[PDB]
């Protein structure tokens, strides 16, 4: 097949990553899985000619009992070259992710190119090289390669489009991203046509899948008690006041007037007509989101995680601080008690999920945990072909006892 | 020998070219050995005369050997090297003693001569040209150029390790009960074959090299076990440490000092006891590194005593993979912690020792996860897998601390150890206001331009006080109010303050921390049976 020639951003050269230590276990499926792949001309040994290099790790989806390759091109894909998204399906009322990534080993990439998806498969206690391959076809997780894939896709989707208008099909990388809002039956069924679709074309293609709108931005509520000591004051002031900042409505004042004094905390203050009031009134500023706050396509997005405690996590996907474009409450996924980093990464997942859904594209994680931790135990757990930008941060204690003050349903469902 | 291996691609950096740095000049002695010695290796195919077409140039230089009284030769390709393209990485990072695996002989080659076997790029082959000139400050000179791959260029380690893996690739899959380990020249080879079929494979072996053009001497040669590997011993059935010696002299110098210090900190590592505390002692204010520092007693007693820790020679055990990996840790101090990896109980196979800086805030647990943490990475690059933990804390200790942090933490599975010291929570914030206890409305605000201040409180009970603070910052005030607090208050307090700093101490808790003043506030607050620390905006009413 013909081949597009593809090139780096200019004045950018290629990645050259270190590798991180990988447990003997996954090094045996990397090396099975390449072994495999190389024999099938997808991938070739190469020398210590090739100074780059790309960070490779093996994954094990939920329901899935075998290995799979996933490789960090994070670094590769920002110094590639540029080259559409709906509504809809935010609007729709269930959507099935498929991983039409194997497609991509059909097509080849330009000779001169491969050079840059070096990577490398590290041996135990250094014992002895590491293995160097490189690739020839598509390679999963590379941008490039839905950008080069672009045009077969469209073709294969086409019948089930034209024969089904009534579903929106979006493909983000190695995903493809089929919602309708027809009743789980039809829907579950009607995937299944899409999937024996693209396996009639080559490749296979694998409570059911999203629920786009059930995700709604939750208020901020204020607690209510018959008698407010001291210290309830205290809190709620504090908080009123920081909660400014989003809504500048927002006032304390009389509040801090029953606050004057230096009295027991535990001493119970009667709440005057114009304290009242103003509680009240921040109450209705709090019942819904800001004005003015709109999604701007060429700025990135940032997501803040916060971690709640008890298994309970907060978090924000905003452009500009406080101008919070969505913000919701993960809950503990059941089983992940032990570790903080299972919840954190399943959140991270769930997350982007949402930011491609609506916004289809990566937010930038603000991650309330320490480098080594995270670099070292991440991939476990990790079950998404695609890796998110992310950065660590010091969580400061005030945002979180704000959001902590979330909406929740008297009765889920 | 020269194999007839393919050359790797090699080029020079983006839009750089070729050496062209001109030869210092010879004494007639030196000219006579380079002579000699160029034409040796260039009938052995090894470099070849080049015609006045190429004017790149390396420096040549002669040396008697090492031992010899005869002449050896050297070319400085610093120059090339600086030209030459970056290749991947000549593996940095070797196999520790510990990851080793219980071979029951092993063999070393050395494949060292080597290194003039494996043929360069013919097209970069021209960048090596060099000149032996003449007396006569002639016309030409001897010029000649390397087919093979030069001692000391950039490339020829990355390379020769590359071909090297290509050549036992073949060997290493007819014979999968065969470990081979490769280390420049050094190639090792274990197993665990009866003496007479390991021999035999090793023979193999040498045939097999010798095909590709690579010598490697008769007799299953030089050395033998224990094999003396960068300041380890190894023996076939444990691994020690190369015995550090310490100089002892009745003059000290500052820069003597520092490299004894620096010594005695690396051993540190497999001696858990060494200390350097008053040595180190001895470097304050010295105006030069010769100046000589007068001894003090306390310093000879620790040098000595340090003596006596290293005069026991320690020795590790190899990793046998049929049993679990166990990793113990212990606290010797705030930010000192040991740990000792094993399978069979005292068999240790690695050990070592963390040393922390306090920083703005943390506290011991905090710590031993970091510890945990580093250990978990230290063993998956070792033996690729996670070791089992037994740790000095208690599951409840851990639990709260956690359930309840800020930042998210994990330490992997692990069982407790009860060894004393234990560590444990050395306070714990209160959750909601003391009933029947005084509330201290504390603040403190200093000038920042000329560093003058005040700090006080107030209670519900009355009581009050102020203290104007000469030279010090808002930050040291508002700590100070806190401090003051606690000082006057009683075993159960309420403080309330506008501090963002106390609103840290709240959300982390430290039990360590490089501000003196934190640590006098710390100190304070593990003394107090109950206490709740709240915070109120800034500027605003609560007073
Ligand atoms: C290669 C090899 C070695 S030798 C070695 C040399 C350098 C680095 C690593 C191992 N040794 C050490 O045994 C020595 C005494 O019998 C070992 O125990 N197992 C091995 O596989």
């Amino acid at each position: 097949i013909e081949t597009v020639p593809v090139k780096l951003k200019p004045g950018m050269d290629g990645p050259k990553v270190k590798q991180w230590p990988l447990t003997e276990e996954k090094i045996k499926a990397l090396v099975e899985i390449c072994t495999e792949m190389e024999k099938e001309g997808k991938i070739s040994k190469i020398g210590p000619e090739n100074p780059y290099n790309t960070p490779v790790f093996a994954i094990k989806k939920k329901d899935s009992t075998k290995w799979r390759k996933l490789v960090d091109f994070r670094e590769l894909n920002k110094r590639t070259q540029d080259f559409p998204h709906p509504a809809g399906l935010k609007k729709k009322k269930s959507v099935t992710v498929l991983d039409v990534g194997d497609a991509y080993f059909s097509v080849p990439l330009d000779e001169d190119f491969r050079k840059y998806t070096a990577f490398t498969i590290p041996s135990i206690n250094n014992e002895t090289p590491g293995i160097r391959y490189q690739y020839n076809v598509l390679p999963q997780g590379w941008k490039g390669s839905p950008a080069i894939f672009q045009s077969s896709m469209t073709k294969i989707l086409e019948p089930f489009r034209k024969q089904n208008p009534d579903i929106v099909i979006y493909q983000y990388m190695d995903d493809l991203y089929v919602g309708s809002d027809l009743e789980i039956g039809q829907h579950r069924t009607k995937i299944e046509e899409l999937r024996q679709h693209l396996l009639r074309w080559g490749l296979t293609t694998p409570g059911y899948e999203l629920h786009p709108d059930k995700w709604t931005v939750q208020p901020i509520v204020l607690p209510e008690k018959d008698s407010w000591t001291v210290n309830d004051i205290q809190k709620l002031v504090g908080k009123l006041n920081w909660a400014s900042q989003i809504y500048p409505g927002i006032k304390v004042r009389q509040l801090c007037k029953l606050l004057r004094g230096t009295k027991a905390l535990t001493e119970v203050i009667p709440l005057t007509e114009e304290a009242e009031l103003e509680l009240a009134e921040n109450r209705e500023i709090l019942k819904e989101p800001v004005h003015g706050v709109y999604y701007d396509p060429s700025k990135d997005l940032i997501a803040e995680i916060q971690k709640q405690g008890q298994g309970q996590w907060t978090y924000q996907i905003y452009q500009e601080p406080f101008k919070n474009l969505k913000t919701g409450k993960y809950a503990r996924m059941r089983g992940a008690h032990t570790n903080d980093v299972k919840q954190l990464t399943e959140a991270v997942q769930k997350i982007t999920t949402e930011s491609i859904v609506i916004w289809g594209k990566t937010p930038k994680f603000k991650l309330p945990i320490q480098k080594e931790t995270w670099e070292t135990w991440w991939t476990e757990y990790w079950q998404a072909t695609w890796i998110p930008e992310w950065e660590f941060v010091n969580t400061p204690p005030l945002v979180k006892l704000w959001y902590q003050l979330e909406k929740e349903p008297i009765v889920g469902a | 020998p020269i194999s007839p291996i393919e050359t790797v691609p090699v080029k020079l950096k983006p839009g750089m070219d070729g050496p062209k740095v001109k030869q210092w000049p010879l004494t007639e002695e030196k000219i006579k050995a380079l002579v000699e010695i160029c034409t040796e290796m260039e009938k052995e195919g090894k470099i070849s005369k080049i015609g006045p077409e190429n004017p790149y140039n390396t420096p040549v230089f002669a040396i008697k050997k090492k031992d010899s009284t005869k002449w050896r030769k050297l070319v400085d390709f610093r120059e090339l090297n600086k030209r030459t393209q970056d290749f991947w990485e000549v593996q940095l990072g070797i196999p520790h003693p510990a990851g080793l695996k219980k071979k029951k002989s092993v063999t070393v080659l050395d494949v060292g001569d080597a290194y003039f076997s494996v043929p360069l790029d013919e097209d970069f082959r021209k960048y090596t040209a060099f000149t032996i000139p003449s007396i006569n400050n002639e016309t030409p000179g001897i010029r000649y150029q390397y087919n093979v791959l030069p001692q000391g260029w950039k490339g020829s380690p990355a390379i020769f390790q590359s071909s090297m893996t290509k050549i036992l690739e073949p060997f290493r899959k007819q014979n999968p009960d065969i470990v081979i380990y490769q280390y420049m020249d050094d190639l090792y080879v274990g197993s665990d074959l009866e003496i007479g079929q390991h021999r035999t494979k090793i023979e193999e072996l040498r045939q097999h090299l010798l095909r590709w053009g690579l010598t490697t001497p008769d007799k299953k040669h030089q050395k033998e076990p224990p094999f003396l590997w960068m300041g380890y011993e190894l023996h076939p059935d444990k691994w020690t440490v190369q015995p550090i010696v310490l100089p002892e002299k009745d003059s000290w110098t500052v820069n003597d000092i520092q490299k004894l210090v620096g010594k005695l900190n690396w051993a540190s590592q497999i001696y858990p006891g060494i200390k350097v505390r008053q040595l180190c002692k001895l470097l304050r204010g010295t105006k030069a590194l010769t100046e000589v520092i007068p001894l003090t007693e306390e310093a000879e007693l620790e040098l000595a005593e340090n003596r006596e820790i290293l005069k026991e020679p320690v020795h590790g055990v190899y990793y046998d993979p049929s049993k679990d990996l166990i990793a113990e840790i212990q606290k010797q101090g705030q930010g000192q912690w040991t740990y000792q990896i094993y399978q069979e109980p005292f068999k240790n196979l690695k050990t070592g020792k963390y040393a922390r800086m306090r920083g703005a805030h943390t506290n011991d647990v905090k710590q031993l996860t970091e510890a945990v943490q580093k250990i978990t990475t230290e063993s998956i690059v070792i033996w690729g897998k996670t070791p089992k933990f037994k740790l000095p804390i208690q599951k409840e200790t851990w639990e709260t601390w956690w359930t309840e942090y800020w930042q998210a933490t994990w330490i992997p599975e692990w069982e407790f150890v009860n060894t004393p010291p234990l560590v444990k929570l050395w306070y714990q914030l209160e959750k909601e206001p003391i009933v029947g206890a005084e509330t201290f409305y504390v603040d403190g605000a200093a000038n920042r331009e000329t560093k003058l201040g005040k700090a006080g409180y107030v209670t519900n009970r009355g009581r009050q006080k102020v203290v104007t603070l000469t030279d010090t910052t808002n930050q040291k005030t508002e700590l100070q109010a806190i401090y003051l607090a606690l000082q006057d208050s009683g075993l159960e307090v309420n403080i309330v303050t506008d501090s963002q700093y106390a609103l840290g101490i709240i959300q982390a808790q430290p039990d360590q921390s490089e501000s003196e003043l934190v640590n006098q506030i710390i100190e304070q607050l593990i003394k107090k049976e109950k206490v709740y620390l709240a915070w109120v905006p800034a500027h605003k009413g609560i007073g």
